[PDB]
């Protein structure tokens, strides 16, 4: 019953588009948390990723770390995005994401490092889950952190690791996909 | 250092 303290705090954003407002006003922080026992409750009072509505989007992010490109811990790094498809479990892939992340359930202390957060993003187009980086060319670093998403996720489909300026450059609406690294 | 939980050991905490 004395909670059990984490690793890192971390903050629970919603994303909101409303019109007239920029894109960094549609954020909202809804909690921060700092214990496995905390951690449990924002998701049973959040919206389920099976529930959420299109385009309104969850980032988990490590308390000090602004849900943006622009903070200094993001702007040099990258992300590795999941494309979800048709038969998998949003709800399945979320919690299971924000477990590693939460339980820092990496084999070294480098990897947890350059963790920075995790995003959900609900398409017509197809979902996207991303874990974002804080560095863009830590080859070895960012590859087994790639791998053991894979492995936690059950993930089959090819993921993608893609920088802050490839992320900013690319233009809504384009089917392209690729990343600077590739498992 | 480093806390770690695995997913075993969270999701007894959850349920
Ligand atoms: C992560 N991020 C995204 N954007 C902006 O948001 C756009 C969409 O980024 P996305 O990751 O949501 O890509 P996606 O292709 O999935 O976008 P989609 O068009 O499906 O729109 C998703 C939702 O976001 C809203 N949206 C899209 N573009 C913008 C924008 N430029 N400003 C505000 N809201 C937007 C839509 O209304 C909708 O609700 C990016 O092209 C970029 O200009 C950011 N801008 C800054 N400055 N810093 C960021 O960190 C950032």
């Amino acid at each position: 019953e004395f909670p059990h303290p984490l690793q890192d705090s971390w903050s629970y954003y919603l994303f909101q588009f409303r019109k007239a407002l920029d894109w960094d006003e549609c954020l909202e922080k809804v909690a921060t948390f700092s214990t496995i026992e905390d951690f449990w409750s924002v998701l049973t009072h959040t919206v389920r990723p099976r529930e959420i509505t299109y385009g309104k989007d969850l980032y988990m992010f490590k308390s000090d770390i602004m849900p943006k490109w622009e903070d200094p811990k993001n702007e040099n790094g990258g992300r590795w995005l999941i494309n979800v498809t048709a038969r998998q479990d949003v709800d399945f892939l979320w919690d299971e994401l924000l477990m590693l992340l939460i339980g820092s359930d990496w084999d070294t202390d480098e990897e947890d490092r350059q963790i920075c957060g995790a995003v959900f993003q609900p398409r017509s187009r197809g979902s996207k889950l991303s874990v974002w980086l804080t560095s863009d060319n830590e080859e070895e670093t960012i590859l087994s952190i790639g791998r053991r998403i894979k492995e936690r996720l059950e993930l089959e489909d090819t993921i993608y690791f893609q920088p802050v300026s490839d992320q900013r450059s690319q233009t809504r609406g384009s089917d392209i996909c690729t990343g600077k690294y590739e498992i | 250092g480093r806390i770690i939980y695995d997913r075993k050991f969270l999701m007894e905490c959850r349920n």
